[PDB]
């Protein structure tokens, strides 16, 4: 399908348009096309090769340079030979199995996220009990000390200082080791999708082996080792153990790239967003500006899963855009086809499926989130952003817009910090929806020659990262203990070096303690706050 | 080719940001002089009641105006001793009722 | 003076005692904190304003008010000279921009050179074909140049000297711009015979 | 420093729970502790 | 060292060269001449009294004349006749005719 599309791409649109319709039909129904029957697969393949041998002779009727047509023709004959062959029939039964098993995997993902939600509910209950114990003990000690006091800030005395511990307590081994550590890190990232793929694969293998004659029961396979768990306490097929031993034998980089492919097949969505941004990043003025705004809006807001219908609209829009660019290129079409084929890759790997704005706005305020907060990465990405913009001063119009952008960026960072500290979420959503359209409208006035464009697009990309992390924070929603030093949690020498680094950058300690004394609810002075955070 | 009206730039592209980063660094390590070092002088800075020192200092001014020098340098003696020992400041700067 | 500051900040307490544990100073926080944050942001940022607002010296155009051209063959006498002014100079029109787009098609360095400048940075001087004077020269020197061009068995140089002068209140710390150009003629060559 | 660091972590905790009067009475204990050097040596030993 | 760098009042600029030309048409410069300080008269206070006299009822002219120093105005003289001929191509003479 890809080679056919690229044959339709690299030449002038005299008859290539038909092959875009092919990637309209072929990629839309590709799974169903494989899932139908040999008779109709060969019917439509014969139709396509007939239209190919039509269009070659039509391109002979003008009164070498047909190489893409020839190679795609060769591919069509090769696939036709495949599609006749009686060896593929069981691979087709494999895909019949993949048609059956989808709902069990959907229920398995549901059970896994229920397990996550109740593990975070239990963590929050334990932490609230711990904090209540702390406040109980503190109030009981302060009541004891005012008790033996009686027998407002500037009232301390030595009797407050009793020893009360009463209550509290040669080079190739290096290369192999580094690549094995990197593939171990990739295994650690893949582990959960790897387990899900493994259990589904084993179930599929068992069903297919059973499916020599017939298949009619689903719960009868659910007990061929109860309803809703994640367990693995069953038989052992020697074919699967043999495949596991074969893959186990490999230990070199082949396993590294295998785990890399398993990673990019596991997340799948992230590289979709990456390429959706990367098409706009290079040579896209206003065409791919209306798509990415709603990627943020629809995808990252409703629930962790992307919206049911966002993908279909995105793919149709991408195809419409590619066909519209035919008012008659080289890299532009190559990036719109790679974006399209990534969208369809993610849609196939998904394999599961004014009166309504307020609905999802309310569901954003139903409090089902795991309450994970990652501010330090917003602020780190914005600091790297400002370092890039200020180093970008290394015709004569873009610096004034870089410096007004610098001021808006400082204001935005301050406002985001203030928002993070009053624990409000709706303001962060409003800041999201304003800032995304503000920076995308600012993505007009870069150009009303190469370096400036590259640093400005790196800037855009890194604040796209900032917007994505902001939407992550919108999803998870502010755990009720956000007031602690960002870099202090464990007393390691690395941590000490990083803290002494953080107090070395100019104007970053006093700004932290001033924005903390202004927006946090406290009853001290400014000097009192400064004294406390320096003693700390 | 157009002619710059003043050509006052006075420096090349590389080697001017150094001046700006020097200025920001010096101002920074000025402004962390007294907004993130007020820990050592907390004792002198905060006293709940100062009346028994302020009376001593008004008497130092008085004897300084009467010319009875030896009570000038023995109230200065009491002042230096009071400040030198922090412990005797807490025994001496309470309030009354 | 430090006990006096402390005692005054105690006496301004005693006239307005504050309730314990409350009164968390809602407006003054925003007041002093906005003053501090805008002061620090201005100290950070304004250095690149009085860094930047001194760099807005883009330039202006230098239309040459004077054009001078002379042919000086030999050391005996400058044969041809002339000058002209903006009356005989045509500042280019965008028609000549389209012409320079046309007239230099297959040379990409020439394409970028022509597309570099503004429309109003190239002019076309006209020069009268005839002289505005005579070849006023000593007849001794005329005879010596005649005998050199006839039978002086050596080479002879001709300096073509273009020259321009712009205006001065537009800026520019040099005014009489020029350069020579040399042509060499052999002993008894074809142009020597002409 | 553990008996000061516990006091400061509790100052952060009460600062997050909004029980203000234990904020300003742990700030009271902190200011008094720092003001008198002698009571720092009676309070910053180790245990065994 | 702020002030003692500002003591740069100036000095007078008596023009050592005066040139005047009448150029009618593009064919040839008809009249030209120059002169030097031999044919230039730096003004005497008699000419200061004359400039006080000769511009009576114009107050802007009064302030303009009283602005400068005595020795900031000069009077160039120019010979009425040419110092040369109107050396010109007879083609160009015919075209201007």
């Amino acid at each position: 399908l890809v080679v056919v599309f690229v044959a339709g791409a690299t030449r002038i649109s005299i008859f290539g348009l038909g092959y875009l319709l092919a990637c309209f039909y072929l990629l839309l129904f590709g799974t169903t096309l494989l899932q139908k029957d040999t008779r109709a697969q060969l019917v439509l393949w014969d139709c396509l090769i007939l239209y190919n041998v039509t269009v070659i002779i039509s391109k002979n009727m003008l009164s070498a340079g047909i190489i893409w047509d020839s190679i795609c023709f060769f591919f069509l004959l090769l696939q036709r030979r495949i599609f006749l062959s009686h060896y593929f029939l069981h691979v087709s039964a494999d895909l019949k199995a993949t048609a059956l098993q989808a709902s069990r995997g959907f229920a398995l993902y549901n059970a896994a996220n229920l397990k996550s939600i109740n593990f975070h509910r239990q963590i929050e209950e334990k932490s609230l009990a711990q904090l209540k114990r702390q406040m109980k003990r503190i109030r009981a000690k302060q009541e004891k000390y005012r008790q033996s006091q009686a027998s407002v800030i500037h009232s301390g005395d030595y009797f407050l200082f009793e020893s009360d511990s009463e209550e509290e307590e040669f080079l190739w081994v290096l290369g192999q080791a580094t690549v094995d550590g990197l593939t171990r890190w990739l295994r650690a990232f893949t582990k959960h999708h790897r387990t899900m793929s493994d259990v589904l694969c084993a179930e599929r293998y068992l069903l297919t082996q059973e499916l020599l004659r017939v298949g009619e029961v689903r719960r009868g396979v659910l007990d061929q080792l109860a309803s809703e768990l994640l367990l693995d306490r069953r038989l052992h097929i020697p074919e699967l153990e043999e495949a596991e031993r074969f893959e186990a034998q490999q230990g070199r980089t082949l396993r590294l790239l295998r785990a890399g492919y398993q990673c990019v097949a596991a997340h799948s969505e992230l590289l979709c967003y990456f390429i959706i941004i990367l098409n706009h990043m290079v040579t896209a003025s206003a065409a791919s500006l209306v798509l990415p705004v709603l990627v943020f809006l629809w995808a990252m807001l409703t629930i962790p899963r992307p919206s049911k219908r966002f993908w279909m609209t995105a793919i149709v829009f991408t195809e419409v855009m590619v066909v519209t660019k035919y008012l008659f290129t080289d890299s532009y079409i190559k990036y719109d086809l790679v974006q399209l084929m990534a969208l369809f890759f993610h849609r196939s790997q998904l394999l599961c499926y004014q009166p309504l704005q307020r609905f999802f706005h309310d569901i954003l305020h139903t409090k089902y989130r795991a309450a994970t907060d990652v501010y330090a990465l917003m602020f780190l990405a914005d600091i790297v952003d400002i370092i890039i913009i200020i180093f970008g001063f290394w015709d004569d119009q873009v610096p004034q817009a870089f410096l007004f952008m610098l001021l808006v960026q400082f204001g935005t960072m301050v406002i985001d910090r203030a928002l993070y500290l009053r624990k409000t979420v709706l303001g962060k959503l409003a800041f999201q929806v304003v800032l995304v359209v503000a920076i995308h409208i600012w993505m007009f006035f870069i150009l009303p020659m190469f370096s400036q464009n590259a640093v400005a697009q790196l800037w855009y990309f890194v604040k796209c990262i900032y917007f994505a992390l902001s939407a992550y924070q919108i999803r998870c929603g502010y755990p009720t203990r956000i007031l602690g030093n960002f870099l202090t949690k464990k007393y390691n020498h690395l941590n000490l070096f990083l803290f002494q680094g953080f107090r070395l950058v100019p104007f970053l300690v006093e700004l932290r303690a001033v924005m903390d004394w202004v927006w946090t609810d406290t009853t001290l002075s400014l000097s009192n706050w400064m004294c406390v955070e320096d003693i700390y | 080719d157009k002619v710059s009206p003043p050509s006052l730039g006075f420096l090349a592209g590389y080697g001017i940001v150094g001046l700006y980063v020097s200025i920001v660094l010096v101002v920074g390590k000025f402004v962390r002089g007294f907004f993130s070092e007020i820990s050592h002088s907390i004792m002198f800075e905060e006293l709940p009641c100062v009346d028994r020192i302020l009376k001593l200092c008004q008497d130092i001014f008085l004897v300084r105006e009467t010319r009875e020098l030896e009570l000038e340098e023995e109230l200065y003696a009491k002042l230096i001793f009071l400040y030198r020992s922090p412990e005797t400041m807490i025994k001496w700067t309470r309030e009354r009722e | 003076a430090n006990i006096f500051i402390i005692k005054c900040s105690r006496e301004t307490e005693k006239k307005y005692p504050q309730p314990k544990g409350q009164k968390k100073k809602k407006i003054v926080k925003y007041g002093m904190g906005g003053l501090i944050i805008l002061f620090l942001i201005a100290i950070i940022w304004f250095p690149l304003l009085f860094m930047s607002l001194i760099r807005s010296v883009v330039g202006v155009v230098n239309q040459p008010i004077d054009v001078t051209v002379t042919l000086k063959l030999g050391g005996y006498e400058p044969l041809f000279t002339m000058s002209a002014q903006q009356p005989s100079i045509v500042p280019f029109t965008p028609q000549a921009y389209e012409e320079l787009s046309q007239q230099f098609d297959p040379y990409p360095l020439a394409m970028q050179f022509i597309s570099q400048y503004s429309p109003e940075d190239i002019v076309t001087a006209q020069i009268e074909g005839s002289s505005g004077a005579l070849w006023r020269i000593s007849p001794p020197s005329r005879a010596q140049m005649k005998q050199e061009l006839y039978n002086g068995t050596a080479d002879i140089t001709l300096r073509f000297t273009w020259n321009f002068q712009r205006d001065l209140a537009k800026g520019g710390t040099v005014e009489y711009t020029n350069e020579k150009h040399t042509l060499e003629l052999a002993p008894n060559s074809t142009a020597r015979r002409q």
